[PDB]
Order: structure tokens, then C-alpha cells, then sequence
């Protein structure tokens, strides 16, 4: 307690330490809430990217099913000199390729969203890693002062009023 | 100072008296042979059409006889009666012709009144006709409202004759909308097929535009059935609220492929003091709670009812004293998350037992005991007619009674007695009494058996509709219970004062099995007076607000 | 205290129980 004994001045310090500690607990549980929301975010985004993956897989399955149709029932729809009948797989092919391209672009959008949210989460995750040693150090200093400065004529109600501001 | 209202109404009533006796009649309107003497000033002040016709200074302002064509005599009389009074007789039989005459005459007041009346009169039987009317007359608000109504109940209205007589633009703007409430794309495909085959000689050229709007390569929820259901418990709902959003809107799963069965909690107490009577809906499948803007007038004490067609309604209740009791009836728009009011009830009620029977919603009791015959009154509402009809009242005055519906029959239970109502007979029949006298109990119809659970001490009492006998089953595994049927299985959402957990009951084995725990990660204290029900809602665009830190009680030590 | 006390016991009843 910076070798002080005014008692009243020593108590004023206790109130400054009160502020420091309280501010930390608020930012501490705020960082915990941020950790939880980022956790559920990457879980929702991984259930979305694996859905994207399985949809791309089944779309490639449809793409090879088009090649299967090019030998199953294409014999009666290409040698008759007609183009409107074949649109059920031919006009359903070019737009499927465009769908593949645009869902690949969407997957790239989800990947850049993933990396940007990971960056904005790690830029504060390192703050958590650095604020916790300082937090526990401040709490240890508060506990050490609570074993000396508090027994110099302050009341528990006074401590509650100091920590409640 | 300015225009005095005291002389204004006297001048208006004097003008009406002069018009009734035909004084100073300067113009004579001829409609299909019928003559109408009237004043040019009144028609100019009321209708801008007559104003422009008279202020042109041509022979129309000099000739006393003006022939108006394509105008109905009754509609013109209503316009002129309104022109000399201010009362508009708007009925559901002649509202469209009145609106047509008004738009032909450009009466801003009559136009706005008919527009708002048609907007508050969109049901599931005239939506398509009103949409075609608004498209023909270019009314953007009515057009949007009718389009939303069609998108809400497309699978129920695509069979009407008005749907096959729609224009090309209406079809291409309805089919292209992602708000189609359909469980499968085959329904929309068959709708397009029947529309194109209704009149082939005139629509043979539109087959390409028809096929270009129906999503064929979408494969919304079949691809999940191909690979597997392998995920965290029932995580297909996460794919619904994920893949749908990010989609080029050509292969988008329609809104009907997005509805999920969620436990609807209304009047659920909220941590936020301002809304101490909030309403949230926890999804058992998605394991997520979604915020609702349920209160339309910050009131409470309103009952809940979910029709088999998945429609939500609230009625009764009282607003804070600006606690005056009201009659407002609100229907929930599952797409816009906003309640639209309906025709108010005939008698004010507090938490009325609202149940759906044979397409009608019945208001049973739910009011303080006032008057012998004045209380115990039962009233039902007609959905398409937007009206309330009184029925045989309750035999005795009860309190905290529940109501269910089984096999199109109405059942209300009380302390120890039970009465069954038949709409075909409109009478009350006392049924098998219960061995226990209890209050505040919750009831839910499941199959051919009515479950009576509660008492304020929990006992599961099973009634048989086919046997008219009460048999004991078990006790609620525990008390604040909410018996609701979901996933085609009877369940009870119990709140252990608070802990939340849902149990599953076996009807054959007469045993209660633990179904799913509701961790305190979300779903905070919802109080004890909250009403609960089961309904399907779109989480896609309902609301997104967690409001609750899933972790607390720091363990760093 | 979170469970049984909130059924239908009085605080005065708890004081009389803890005072014996």
C-alpha cells in the first residue's frame, strides 16, 4: 500500500483498486461472451460449409448422371431433329454448370468470411491471453490488501459501496 | 378563427335536406336510362373528375344533361349519398364495383376507404380474385397484400377457378416469388401444369416462360435424404437456416420448405423489465430460441390457438389503463412477424379457451363471473366471413378450465366434471366425471385420447373418447407443466422452479421417457402464467436475438 | 431453499424452525 497509514488515504486507494478490478470483470465476461458467440458462429459456418461440400458432391453426381443419360435414353431424343425435347437435360446442363460456378464463388465468399472472422477473433483472443495474467495479478494484490488495509477501520458495507460505483 | 365545425355540420345537413327535395339541381346525370339531379359544386368538391369536367368551361359546364357511361346506378347513388353525408356503406357484395366506380371518378376519400376495407377483408377464398382486381386497377398496396396472402396459402388456393384465369404477369410474379408455402416443388409443378392446360390455345406460347420459373434443379431437401441424416441431433434445421440464405434465388428452397415445428411460448416472462410479458419460440429441432414481436398493443391475458393448418391467433385479454378489457382479434403473419387485427369479439374476455373445430375458432369462457346468463357465454368466429356468432353458452360458471378438440368435437373440462359440445347439435352433454378435483391444469388432445395434467401434485389422467372412461396413467416425472403434442407425440414441457426439460410419454407402455433437456444456455425464466402451443414457423426471417450469454459462473479461481 | 421453501412455507415458519 505504498507505505501509507493515513487510513482514510489508504481507503481511497482501496477504492481505486475497486474500480480497476470491476472494470476487468466486466470486460472478462464480455470476452467470454465473445468467445461463446464466435464458437457457435464457426460451428454454424462449418455446418454450412460441409453442407456446401455435400451439395457440390451431389451436383457432380448429377453431372455424371448426365453422362449416364447420354447412353441410357438419349438415343430417342437426338436423332429425330428436335431440340425442345432434349432441353430437359441439355438446358438443365449449362445452367447447372453456371450453378457450379456461382456456388464455387459462394464457397469462396464463405471462406473469406471465415478467415476475416477468425482474424477479428484472434486479434482479441490474444488480448484475452494477455489480460488474464494482469487480471489475476490485480486480484492477488487486492486479496493481499484485503488482509491488511481492510482491517484498518473500514466496514464491509463501505466495501460494497466502493465496489458498486 | 378558421372553418367552424358547428356551422359546417348544419350547412351539410341543410344541403342534404335541399337535395332530398331537389332544390337548385343544376346538373342531371343520365346513367343507363336512370336520371339523377344533382349540384355541380358537390360533385366537384367530392370527385376530381367532375371538378375537371366542370372547370373546363366547355358545354359540359353549360349543358344540364350529362350522359355517364360504364357507371353503375347503385354505385353512383352511393357516391352521391356519401357526397351529401359522409357515411360509406361498404359491404363484401358490392365493394369491388364501388371501388371501380370510385377509381373511375377519382374520389380520394372513397378510394382510400375502399382500399383499406379490401385490405382488411383479404381471406383465403378471395385472395386470387382480389389480386387480379388490384392488378387490373393498379392498386399497389392491395396487390402486395393479396400477393402475400397467396404466398401464405398457395397450396390451398391453387385449386380455385380464379387461379387458372390469371394473366401471364401474375403467374410469372407468383411462381418466381420464394415465399410459396409449399412442402414440395411437385405442388408448384402441378399448379403450373394445370394453369397451362386450362387454356392451351392461348397459352401454348408461354410454355417456356412457365418452365423457366419452376425450380427443377433445386433439390432443396432431397439431397440431405440422399447422403444421410448424420449430424448433431436434428441439425437438418441448421442447414435450412444456412443453405437457404446463401442461394442465387433460382435454386432457392421455397419458404414452405423452411417452416419448422417450434414450441410457441406467449406471455413468457422476459428478463427485460419493459416487456415483462414477452413471447419467444424455442425450436426443439434447431435447439435455438427465436424472438417474436408478438405483442401488437403491449397487452396480455390473451389465449393461444393453433389450427391444423398451422395458423396462430390471440384474442381476449386487456390493455393497461391509459386495465380495460378489449375484444381485438389478432392473426400472426408468419412471414412478416407482425399481427394483423381482425373483427373484434362481441364480449370482452380474459384468457379465453380458444380451440379450432370444423374450421371455426370458438371462444369458451375466459372471463370474470358477471351475471348468471351474462357469463358462461360461448362465441365462435367465421374465418372467411370475419364475423362472430353466439352459440349455446356454458352450462355452469367455471374457472381456469381448459379446452381441446377431438374428432371435430368440442370438450371443456373443469374441477371434476366434463361437458362435450357438438356443433351439429349445438348442445352441452355432461360426460364422465373425474375422480379428482383440480384447477389450473393443462390439457392437450393427442390421438383419440384427452390428457388432463395439472392440479396445483401432478397426476396424468387419460380419458378415452371412444369409451367415455377415465383411466390413470402415471405422474409427471418431477411443478409447472405444459402438455403439448409435437413430432406426432405427446409431450410435457415442465418448468422445475428454474430448470427446463421436455419428456416423452409412451401411450402403450404407460411410461414417461426423458426426451431432451433444455440447458439454461438460453430459454431463461418464462414465469408461470405463460401459454404454450405447437406450431410451424419460418426461422429464416422470424427474428434473430440470442439475448443470453450461454456461459456464466466463471471458473478461473 | 431454492426448491421446498417456495412451495407454501412462510419466512416466519422458517424462523420458528431455526429458533428451536
Amino acid at each position: 500500500v505504498v507505505k501509507e497509514d493515513n487510513i482514510e488515504a489508504v481507503g481511497k486507494k482501496l477504492h481505486e483498486y475497486n474500480t480497476q478490478f470491476q472494470e476487468k470483470s466486466r470486460e472478462y465476461d464480455r470476452l467470454y461472451e465473445e468467445y461463446t458467440r464466435t464458437s457457435q458462429e464457426i460451428q454454424m459456418k462449418r455446418t454450412a460449409i460441409e453442407a456446401f461440400n455435400e451439395t457440390i458432391k451431389i451436383f457432380e453426381e448429377q453431372c455424371q448422371t448426365q453422362e449416364r443419360y447420354s447412353k441410357e435414353y438419349i438415343e430417342k431424343f437426338k436423332r429425330e431433329g428436335n431440340e425442345k425435347e432434349i432441353q430437359r437435360i441439355m438446358h438443365n446442363y449449362d445452367k447447372l454448370k453456371s450453378r457450379i460456378s456461382e456456388i464455387i464463388d459462394s464457397r469462396r465468399r464463405l471462406e473469406e468470411d471465415l478467415k476475416k472472422q477468425a482474424a477479428e477473433y484472434r486479434e482479441i483472443d490474444k488480448r484475452m491471453n494477455s489480460i488474464k495474467p494482469d487480471l489475476i495479478q490485480l486480484r492477488k494484490t487486492r486479496d493481499q490488501y484485503l488482509m491488511w488495509l481492510t482491517q484498518k477501520g473500514v466496514r464491509q458495507k463501505k466495501l460494497n459501496e466502493w465496489l458498486g460505483n | 378563427r378558421q372553418i367552424n365545425t358547428e356551422y359546417a355540420v348544419s350547412l351539410l345537413e341543410q344541403l342534404k335536406l335541399f337535395y332530398e327535395q331537389q332544390l337548385f339541381t343544376d346538373i342531371v346525370l343520365i346513367v343507363e336510362g336512370t336520371e339523377f339531379p344533382c349540384h355541380k359544386m358537390v360533385l366537384a368538391t367530392c370527385s376530381s373528375y367532375f371538378r375537371a369536367m366542370f372547370m373546363s368551361g366547355l358545354s359540359e359546364s353549360k349543358q344540364t344533361h350529362v350522359h355517364l357511361r360504364n357507371v353503375d346506378a347503385a354505385t353512383l347513388q352511393i357516391i352521391i349519398t356519401y357526397a351529401y353525408t359522409g357515411n360509406l356503406a361498404m359491404n363484401d357484395s358490392t365493394v369491388e364495383q364501388l371501388y371501380e366506380t370510385a377509381c373511375f371518378l377519382q374520389v380520394e376519400d372513397v378510394l382510400q376507404r375502399c382500399r383499406e376495407y379490401l385490405i382488411k377483408k383479404i381471406n383465403a377464398e378471395n385472395c386470387v380474385r382480389l389480386l387480379s382486381f388490384a392488378d387490373l386497377f393498379s392498386c399497389e398496396e392491395l396487390k402486395q397484400s393479396a400477393k402475400r396472402m397467396v404466398e401464405h396459402k398457395f397450396t390451398a388456393v391453387y385449386h380455385q377457378d380464379a387461379f387458372m384465369q390469371l394473366s401471364h404477369d401474375l403467374l410469372i410474379d407468383i411462381l418466381s416469388s420464394d415465399n410459396l408455402n409449399v412442402e414440395k416443388e411437385e405442388t408448384v409443378r402441378e399448379a403450373a401444369m394445370l394453369w397451362l392446360e386450362y387454356n392451351t390455345e392461348s397459352r401454348s406460347q408461354y410454355l417456356s416462360s412457365v418452365l423457366s420459373q419452376i425450380r427443377i434443379d433445386a433439390l432443396s431437401e432431397v439431397t440431405q435424404r440422399a447422403w444421410f441424416q448424420g449430424l448433431p441431433p436434428n441439425d437438418k434445421s441448421v442447414v435450412v437456416q444456412g443453405l437457404y440464405k446463401d442461394m442465387p434465388k433460382f435454386f432457392k428452397p421455397r419458404l414452405g420448405m423452411t417452416k419448422e415445428e417450434m414450441m410457441i411460448f406467449i406471455e413468457a416472462s422476459s428478463e427485460n423489465p419493459c416487456s415483462l410479458y414477452s413471447s419467444v419460440c424455442y425450436s426443439p429441432q434447431a435447439e435455438k430460441v427465436y424472438k417474436l414481436c408478438s405483442p401488437p398493443a403491449d397487452l396480455h391475458k390473451v389465449g393461444t390457438v393453433v389450427t391444423p393448418d398451422n395458423d396462430i391467433y390471440i384474442a381476449g385479454g386487456q390493455v393497461p389503463l391509459k386495465f380495460r378489457t378489449v375484444n381485438c382479434f389478432y392473426w400472426f403473419d408468419a412471414q412478416q412477424n407482425t399481427w394483423f387485427p381482425k373483427t373484434p369479439m362481441l364480449f370482452v374476455r380474459i384468457k379465453p379457451s380458444l380451440v379450432c373445430c370444423e374450421g371455426y375458432i370458438y371462444a369458451i369462457g375466459g372471463d370474470s363471473v358477471g351475471g348468471e346468463l351474462n357469463r358462461r357465454t360461448v362465441e365462435r368466429y367465421d374465418t372467411e366471413k370475419d364475423e362472430w356468432t353466439m352459440v349455446s353458452p356454458l352450462p355452469c360458471a367455471w374457472q381456469w378450465s381448459a379446452a381441446v378438440v377431438v374428432h371435430d368435437c368440442i370438450y371443456v373440462m373443469t374441477l371434476n366434471l366434463m361437458y362435450c359440445y357438438f356443433p351439429r347439435s349445438d348442445s352441452w352433454v355432461e360426460m364422465a366425471m373425474r375422480q379428482t378435483s383440480r384447477s389450473f391444469a393443462s390439457a392437450a388432445a393427442f390421438g383419440d385420447k384427452i390428457f388432463y395434467i395439472g392440479g396445483l401434485s401432478v397426476t396424468v389422467e387419460i380419458y378415452d373418447v371412444n369409451k367415455n372412461e377415465w383411466k390413470m396413467a402415471a405422474n409427471i416425472p418431477a411443478p409447472c407443466v405444459r402438455a403439448v403434442v409435437i413430432s406426432n407425440s405427446l409431450c410435457v414441457f415442465m418448468r422445475e422452479t428454474a430448470k427446463y426439460v421436455t419428456y416423452q410419454y409412451d401411450l402403450e407402455l404407460d411410461r414417461w421417457s426423458l426426451r431432451q433437456h433444455i440447458s439454461e444456455r438460453v430459454l431463461w425464466d418464462l414465469g408461470r402464467d405463460f401459454r404454450c402451443t405447437v406450431g410451424k414457423l419460418y426461422p429464416s426471417c422470424l427474428e434473430e436475438s440470442p439475448w443470453k450469454p450461454p456461459t456464466y459462473l466463471f471458473s478461473t479461481d
